[PDB]
RNA sequence: AGGACCGAACCGACUAAUGUUGAAAAAUUAGCGGAUGACUUGUGGCUGGGGGUGAAAGGCCAAUCAAACCGGGAGAUAGCU
RNA sequence: GCUCGCCGGAAGACCAAGGGUUCCUGUCCAACGUUAAUCGGGGCAGGGUGAGUCGACCCCUAAGGCGAGGCCGAAAGGCGUAGUCGAUGGGAAACAGGUUAAUAUUCCUGUACUUGGUGUUACUGCGAAGGGGGGACGGAGAAGGCUAUGUUGGCCGGGCGACGGUUGUCCCGGUUUAAGCGUGUAGGCUGGUUUUCCAGGCAAAUCCGGAAAAUCAAGGCUGAGGCGUGAUGACGAGGCACUACGGUGCUGAAGCAACAAAUGCCCUGCUUCCAGGAAAAGCCUCUAAGCAUCAGGUAACAUCAAAUCGUACCCCAAACCGACACAGGUGGUCAGGUAGAGAAUACCAAGGCGCUUGAGAGAACUCGGGUGAAGGAACUAGGCAAAAUGGUGCCGUAACUUCGGGAGAAGGCACGCUGAUAUGUAGGUGAGGUCCCUCGCGGAUGGAGCUGAAAUCAGUCGAAGAUACCAGCUGGCUGCAACUGUUUAUUAAAAACACAGCACUGUGCAAACACGAAAGUGGACGUAUACGGUGUGACGCCUGCCCGGUGCCGGAAGGUUAAUU
């Protein structure tokens, strides 16, 4: 049993962006941005606390920063991990 | 005609990663010249 | 036994093989084998310390039971087999209590055979006695050096040694290299020769034939550099020096053995 | 069967022409040698400078080798320009 | 958009290394792009990488590294035991279809599988840091059985032709389907079972090893492919309805057989040879201490879990290594048609490209090619370069020889197409039918159908039938090196080096010798039929005289002679 502290930190945002809103209305999965460190449990155990919809399985993959050219000068974003949470077909947040 | 740079990365950390500095007294006068220095990359590893 | 090969093609026309229709044509005997890698003459310090050797054919060891210490308990032979680590054939023997064990295989020797060590084994070839109950005159092989050490003359293949002589706690061999020594009554020695003695008859016929048995190229001293070798240098073929080894040792003839602990062993030097 | 034969891949480099501020700090084109072996190749490892390694050419050791490269003695010394 | 050309064992498609946003969309054209640029691997903004099964991570080790104590060393340190790391090797498990602008064995649909934890039932001797088995291994060769795959015929849909003919022996297209599950075949290996005993496997062992009896002869293990199911599905030519013209939606016929056939699979097999061919764990089994109606083990069922990291894109290249958008280099996998021995070569398929300056003109000269009267090496240092030869089958082939060779010696003849032999032969494959049995993926006959050379005879066209591409010049005398190899990366490939063979010499094992202040290590887990050094260099006939000089070996009577005293 995650503790209540590490579930409020670890969902970050809602992911915008046509592949989401397709996964949205096509697959029920909801797209959000996560801790760096959130475990596939964690963002599981997060999603059903905070949201309270049921979660049928998670997936992730962590996105690369990109290197920027700002003014004279080399800069690099920070990386990110994003989730591919699919709701139980029946929840429709 | 084949160069002599053949990269590759399990060698080159191998022979000049941080760790192979640290495992002797030379490698460490290497790293602490390049911290004397004020090196921004004191490794290969970086 | 020593047959030429046809002259099919100019690697073949010198090429003499020894080959033994007796010796076992199946895998070696699995628990008695060992991996034992390559060297190519490289010491821990990684450097060339004997020089050409390297490369030849994969080889694993066959554990060979040199000391011959459980007595008392008849063998029988099972078959002969190649070895790749020596000269000389050896044979898989039976236990009758149920263990098996490599033997140097003497002449002779065959399958079924029965071989027996200890100090009341008869008189025959393949049994390993003490030399003090060995008759004066008597041909060994895998003769021990200190008791209970395992063999260490007379191993390589049709070597053999003789019993010359037995006075109180010493026996005076007659070495192969004709070498007259002494070593302690108490040493252990196998009746008869080692077999496989045309071994010495066969002819590699070409230079991979040699790079297969792991050995690499020599090249002559003269053929170098003054700065590589003593012999090197000259414009054209000019030699006008003494012959010295790499390291500047005179090489014809001066001796080499400074020994003063073994001294005493020593009878007459092979000369 | 074979350090067998002819011949692609592959590994080489005998001849000629081109190129020589090149397409290329060693190549291209047409031919050429080996092509089951002392073969060739990937990955990893070991040998360190009066030292290594060398089927031996003083060859090779990061486009550097009759003694590598980097830093130091060091502003060596220079009856010479 | 239409036409043209080029690659197609790559200039197509994947993977690894390496790179790191180059990927896709919108927008911009200053600089970059060897020109313009509306375009771009360029600028700016946004988007994009989804895993219990793929890989890493993880378990296990190789070479090798590090290394508690230890041994050694002025110091720094060197080596190394127990250990612990280290893949390029061993170890559980997923397929087909659909989908995005950009990901997919990861998402969705369908159908699977593996390991482990808990819980419950049923039955129970469980237990390792130990024992045994297994894992577990070479080169070459030879088939036989198959499949990928292809071709043809059936079947299905469409067509009836811009110019003579084309309702047919005509043309175009399609004719696809996996893992898994059941079956256990071609074939490979091995006798099986039950008792008793035992100097072995560090102790024990019911396991392995060994011995002795009895009995049965058929039992076990491995195994491609086929067949059934998966699949009443999916896919499917094409048609229809739309289009925001890129494409979206809907519907959907046939979906068979024969023959040929791998370098792939059975096969880690079989045969043979000598140069005699990893390790450890997972796995199976045996017990020790120990536990003892507990724990634990086995089986069935239920449930839970399978984390983390990588995943875009390039990848014989404009993205990697070469300062460049550089004619160079870069490991593995896939492998269609016609001809062909072929992965050569020519033309093509799928697929991808026209190489980031053009437009004219048609001088000398340079480069790369084509042809050439008569002559034919007169050229030149030299036939350098070029020209020529070139395939298959058959005939035929000298000196010399180490009897293998030389030898593809040299030289010569035939070669296209059509018909017949023979409405397609010899051969290969093989359905139905029939007969059997221990009835099966069975055995024997049987020959439909399919496929199909080579040869002979006759005819026939051309100047020419190995018509293109492709594809030996040959012979004679002689020096040198026996030969295959190796070498001056980048002006020298040789007669140089190596070599098998020969000889001398050292070396008795704590070997000589080499690396090392040393400990140690190599030699070698070898033992004089072995190892080191030196010279010569297959083979044949041979290898003469000199010990004065210089080395080396032996001797020790005498002369001389150090430290020491
Ligand atoms: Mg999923
Ligand atoms: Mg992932
Ligand atoms: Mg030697
Ligand atoms: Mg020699
Ligand atoms: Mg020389
Ligand atoms: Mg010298
Ligand atoms: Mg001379
Ligand atoms: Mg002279
Ligand atoms: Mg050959
Ligand atoms: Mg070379
Ligand atoms: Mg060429
Ligand atoms: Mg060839
Ligand atoms: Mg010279
Ligand atoms: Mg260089
Ligand atoms: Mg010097
Ligand atoms: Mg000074
Ligand atoms: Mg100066
Ligand atoms: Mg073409
Ligand atoms: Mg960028
Ligand atoms: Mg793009
Ligand atoms: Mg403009
Ligand atoms: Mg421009
Ligand atoms: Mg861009
Ligand atoms: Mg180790
Ligand atoms: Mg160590
Ligand atoms: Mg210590
Ligand atoms: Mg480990
Ligand atoms: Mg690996
Ligand atoms: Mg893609
Ligand atoms: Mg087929
Ligand atoms: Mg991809
Ligand atoms: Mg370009
Ligand atoms: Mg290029
Ligand atoms: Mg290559
Ligand atoms: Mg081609
Ligand atoms: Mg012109
Ligand atoms: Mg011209
Ligand atoms: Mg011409
Ligand atoms: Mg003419
Ligand atoms: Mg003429
Ligand atoms: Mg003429
Ligand atoms: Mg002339
Ligand atoms: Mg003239
Ligand atoms: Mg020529
Ligand atoms: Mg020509
Ligand atoms: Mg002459
Ligand atoms: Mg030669
Ligand atoms: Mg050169
Ligand atoms: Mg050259
Ligand atoms: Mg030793
Ligand atoms: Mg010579």
């Amino acid at each position: 049993m995650i503790r209540e502290e590490r579930l409020l930190k670890v969902l970050r945002a809602p992911h915008v962006s046509e592949k989401a809103s397709t996964a949205m209305e096509k697959s029920n999965t909801i797209v959000l941005k996560v801790a760096k460190d959130a475990t596939k449990a964690e963002i599981k155990a997060a999603v059903q606390k905070l949201f309270e919809v049921e979660v049928e399985v998670v997936n992730t993959l962590v996105v690369k920063g990109k290197v920027k050219r700002h003014g004279q000068r080399i800069g690099r974003r920070s990386d990110w991990k994003k989730a591919y949470v699919t709701l139980k077909e029946g929840q429709n947040l | 005609m084949k160069r002599t740079f053949q990269p590759s990365v399990l060698k080159r950390n191998r022979s000049h990663g941080f760790r192979a500095r640290m495992a002797t007294k030379n490698g460490r006068q290497v790293l602490a010249r390049r911290r004397a220095k004020g090196r921004a990359r004191l490794t290969v590893s970086k | 036994a020593v047959v030429k090969c046809k002259p099919t093609s100019p690697g073949r026309r010198h090429v003499v093989k020894v080959v033994n229709p007796e010796l076992h044509k199946g895998k070696p005997f699995a628990p008695l084998l060992e991996k034992n890698s390559k060297s190519g003459g490289r010491n821990n310090n990684g450097r060339i310390t004997t020089r050409h050797i390297g490369g030849g054919h994969k080889q694993a060891y066959r554990i060979v039971d040199f000391k011959r210490n459980k007595d008392g308990i008849p063998a029988v032979v099972e078959r002969l087999e190649y070895d790749p680590n020596r000269s000389a054939n050896i044979a898989l023997v039976l236990y009758k209590d149920g263990e098996r064990r490599y033997i140097l295989a003497p002449k002779g020797l065959k399958a079924g055979d029965q071989i027996q060590s200890g100090v009341d084994a008869a008189i025959k070839p393949g049994n390993t006695l003490p030399m003090r109950n060995i008759p004066v005159g008597s041909t060994v092989h895998n003769v021990e050096m200190k008791p209970g050490k395992g063999g260490q003359l007379a191993r390589s293949a049709g070597t053999y040694v003789q019993i010359v002589a037995r006075d109180g706690a010493y026996v005076t061999l007659r070495l192969r290299s004709g070498e007259m020594r002494k070593v302690e009554a108490d040493c252990r020695a196998t009746l008869g020769e080692v077999g496989n003695a045309e071994h010495m008859l066969r002819v590699l016929g070409k230079a991979g034939a040699a790079r297969w048995r792991g050995v690499r190229p020599t090249v002559r001293g003269t053929a170098m550099n003054p700065v590589d070798h003593p012999h090197g240098g000259g414009e054209g073929r000019n030699f006008g020096k003494h012959p010295v080894t790499p390291w500047g040792v005179q090489t014809k003839g001066k001796k080499t053995r400074s020994n003063k602990r073994t001294d005493k062993f020593i009878v007459r030097r092979r000369s």
